């Protein structure tokens, strides 16, 4: 099945995409494949902030957010290869855990 | 002739190892997170810019 | 016949990933550590309980 | 070369040796192969403890360590393939680093 699947929830601007060496700043929160939330940057009240092709993220994210533009909330459909696999997050995300983001791409720095 | 199993064998000797490390470090961190989730209550300055590294990317 | 060169450059993917990993909790770590060591001079009995996270075995 | 080498600084009791499952207490100092000091439990004023067997250490102090009696003070000599090898420990532990440390086996918990 698919690395990461984007579905839209609300369209951004269709204009400005993300380029290789931008940091891209976001509001996420992330839930197991049966719904159980288990982070969100609107908890600790920040961003957060990457910069994409230094390899910071799980692939799912560096794929995901690539393809939306600024203003997008997307939904992220991860699978296992492209998040935390085989080994899991220990405690948090199970092996072989598929995982869904809902995600805003606020602006690009 | 097939000695690749030796590099095979090697490699997956790197795998447990280096998970081991890494779910080492990672429990750590999250401990020093609850940690401070035990005094998220505190308005502690120090205590805060903790939570920013926690959740930072070590670009920034 | 010799498929085990697929299984080598699969593992060799895996410790790239998995040391990657390792490096970036360690470094968060490291500046947590940093942190302490610009506030050890606040006898703070929060801080005084990361440092001694930062040097445990998860065992204790 | 020799993946732990254990020399006696003072000698222990000579009897009470490390058992699987027992708690080491310890006090170190570990420095480079050039003698750079980069840690010592006596500055963070507390003895370390591990538990043998459970693998929490590098093998060159599971191995070490276990050759000592309660009172001992050992130089440990480490080959990198027992303490952090090829990669090192990023911006402290150089690839392929020899380590020296200067160990005392307080008591077993
Ligand atoms: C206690 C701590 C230790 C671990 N930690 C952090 O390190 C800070 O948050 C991050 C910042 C940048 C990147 C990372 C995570 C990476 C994690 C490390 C990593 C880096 C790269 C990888 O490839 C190249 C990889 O695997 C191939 C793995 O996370 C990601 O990329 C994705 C996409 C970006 C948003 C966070 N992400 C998620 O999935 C999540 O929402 C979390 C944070 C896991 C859910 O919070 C938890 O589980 C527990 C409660 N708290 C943590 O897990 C936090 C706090
Ligand atoms: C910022 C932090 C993140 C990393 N950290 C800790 O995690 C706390 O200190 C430890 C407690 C238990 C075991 C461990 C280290 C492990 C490290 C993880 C690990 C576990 C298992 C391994 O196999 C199975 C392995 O590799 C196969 C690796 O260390 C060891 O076992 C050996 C023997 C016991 C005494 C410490 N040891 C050493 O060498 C050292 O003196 C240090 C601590 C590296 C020198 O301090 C530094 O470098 C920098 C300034 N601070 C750290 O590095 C501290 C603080």
């Amino acid at each position: 099945s698919m690395g990461v699947q984007v579905e839209t929830i609300s369209p951004g601007d269709g204009r400005t995409f993300p380029k290789r060496g931008q940091t891209c700043v976001v509001h996420y929160t992330g839930m197991l494949e049966d719904g159980k939330k288990f982070d969100s940057s609107r908890d600790r009240n920040k961003p957060f902030k990457f910069m994409l092709g230094k390899q910071e993220v799980i692939r799912g994210w560096e794929e995901g957010v690539a393809q939306m533009s600024v203003g997008q909330r997307a939904k992220l459909t991860i699978s296992p290869d492209y998040a935390y696999g085989a080994t899991g997050h220990p405690g948090i995300i199970p092996p072989h855990a598929t995982l869904v983001f809902d995600v805003e791409l606020l602006k690009l720095e | 002739a097939a000695e690749l199993m030796q590099q095979v064998n090697v490699l997956k000797l790197t795998v447990e190892d280096l998970e081991k490390e890494r779910d080492f470090y990672f429990g750590k961190l999250r401990n020093i997170e609850l940690i401070c989730q035990e005094n998220e209550g505190e308005n502690d300055p120090v205590l805060q810019r903790i939570v920013d590294i926690l959740y930072a990317t070590d670009e920034g």
